[PDB]
């Protein structure tokens, strides 16, 4: 029906909180996804930019 | 890399006073307080103050309430602390470190810590007194001589046994605080009994604030 | 004026093994724990901030969680390295309060210490007072006492102790305590004793001496 681009700039160590079902500083106050969450989570470092 | 760099500890009389120093190197005191800890010997860390390098606001303890003030300069890059009418309640190694913002964040790095200490009794050298063997029989057939080194000011005394060669075998205690206001530590060295009338064991008890020390002889009692 | 309750005061477990410490705030102080490691000789250095956030420089190794109202320091596995007393600070709101430090030990073979007692000597009795000193050497873990008796009955109030560092091998350490008796004091009773007694004493060890013998 529709499709979600949620976008953001986080630490390396921080790459692991971003999915379903997850707690960490960024999983339980800036940004969660859903327990029957469907979808796909891509991330890259940009220290060069 | 960065660095916080603790000056401007030392011995100071009741009622006086002492300006502690920190500098800062790799990074910039805008943005984050600065921060004083105190350290009394024997204790745990307690916050003394903290000063917003951004803001020019500050918060204290109230511990150190009204006796103590800081300050920081970010031209110099360097935190301070004035700490007037001090008590021997004040004795203590104090930090300086760094954090984010006015608060909510921790400490995160650390200077080495300056000592300062106060007492009724501005300085005494030690004084070394003897601790007989036991002479009945022992576990493992070992024995051990030992002295008490007492009465002086300000703390560390640095104790090895014959002139620093007898180190093997050597235990010796931290000093704690008597009711004379000066330091006192216990020390002995364990070895097979029969060495005990064999080598030298002497107390070499070092104070290199008074420029001073004893060197005691312990040896076997008749008894 | 928020304070830092923390247990166990101390912890034994080995190299390789798990520790757990909790900090326990008295009140609210949101997510603005932090903890710290402290070396002998050592300025502290930041462990965790902001309750779980890893430090940088700060090994893997320590990292933690809070569930309800309680928050625990882990240490997923014991390197020599890692073996502090280690602390808890407010940072929410002023005055920064600190706790008292949880102390971790390596969890060594327990035993008894060597015991030495020595009864006040002539020499020492010319200053007018008396000292009963008794030493226990070399021994684990850092839990120990002494309990003194005066003729056979319980002493208090009148003895002092002090402790050692731990062994930078084998951890172990002594002990000693003393009585603190005017030589008037010491001339009123006729039977002292040094009672030894700690996890790895199975048989308390008592020293003892009659008033005037070496």
């Amino acid at each position: 029906t529709n499709v979600y681009a949620d976008s953001f700039v986080i630490r390396g160590d921080e790459v692991r909180q971003i999915a379903p079902g997850q707690t960490g500083k960024i999983a339980d106050y800036n940004y969660k996804l859903p327990d029957d969450f469907t979808g796909c989570v891509i991330a890259w470092n940009s220290n060069n930019l | 890399e960065v660095q916080l760099v603790e000056s401007g500890g030392g011995l100071v009389q009741p009622g006086g006073s002492l300006r502690l120093s920190c500098a800062a190197s790799g990074f910039d005191l805008g943005g984050y307080s600065m921060h004083w800890v105190r350290q009394a010997p024997g204790k745990g860390l307690e916050w003394v103050a903290g000063i917003y390098a951004s803001g020019g606001a500050t918060a204290y303890a109230d511990s150190v309430k009204g006796r103590f003030t800081i300050s920081a300069d970010t031209s110099k890059n360097t935190a301070y602390l004035q700490m007037n009418s001090l008590r021997a309640e004040d004795t203590a190694v104090y930090y300086c470190a760094r954090s984010y913002y006015y608060g909510g964040f921790g400490m995160d790095y650390w200077g080495q810590g300056t000592l300062v200490t106060v007492s009724s009794a501005s300085t005494k050298g030690p004084s070394v007194f003897p601790l007989a063997p036991s002479s009945k029989s022992t576990s493992g057939g070992t024995a051990a001589l030992g002295c008490l080194v007492k009465d002086y000011f300000p703390e560390p005394v640095t104790v090895s046994w014959n002139s620093g060669a007898l180190t093997s075998g050597v235990h010796t205690f931290p000093a704690v605080l008597q009711s004379s206001g000066l330091y006192s530590l216990s020390s002995v060295v364990t070895v097979p009994s029969s060495s005990l009338g064999t080598q030298t064991y002497i107390c070499n008890v070092n104070h290199k604030p008074s420029n001073t020390k004893v060197d005691k002889k312990v040896e076997p009692k008749s008894c | 004026d928020i304070q830092m309750t923390q247990s166990p005061s101390s912890l034994s477990a080995s190299v390789g093994d798990r520790v757990t410490i909790t900090c326990r705030a008295s009140q609210s102080v949101s997510s603005a724990v932090a903890w710290y490691q402290q070396k002998p000789g050592k300025a502290p250095k930041l462990l965790i901030y902001s309750a779980s956030d890893l430090y940088s420089g700060v090994p893997s190794r320590f990292s933690g969680s809070r569930s309800g109202t309680d928050f625990t320091l882990t240490i997923s596995s014991l390197q020599p390295e890692d073996f502090a007393t280690y602390y808890c600070q407010q940072s929410h709101t002023y005055p920064i309060t600190f706790g008292q430090g949880t102390k971790v030990e390596i969890k060594r073979t327990v035993a008894a210490p060597s015991v030495f007692i020595f009864p006040p000597s002539d020499e020492q009795l010319k200053s007018g007072t008396a000292s009963v000193v008794c030493l226990l050497n070399n021994f684990y873990p850092r839990e120990a006492k002494v309990q003194w008796k005066v003729d056979n009955a319980l002493q208090s109030g009148n003895s002092q102790e002090s402790v050692t560092e731990q062994d930078s091998k084998d951890s172990t350490y002594s002990l000693s305590s003393t009585l603190t008796l005017s030589k008037a004091d010491y001339e009123k009773h006729k039977v002292y004793a040094c009672e030894v007694t700690h996890q790895g004493l199975s048989s308390p060890v008592t020293k003892s001496f009659n008033r005037g013998e070496c």
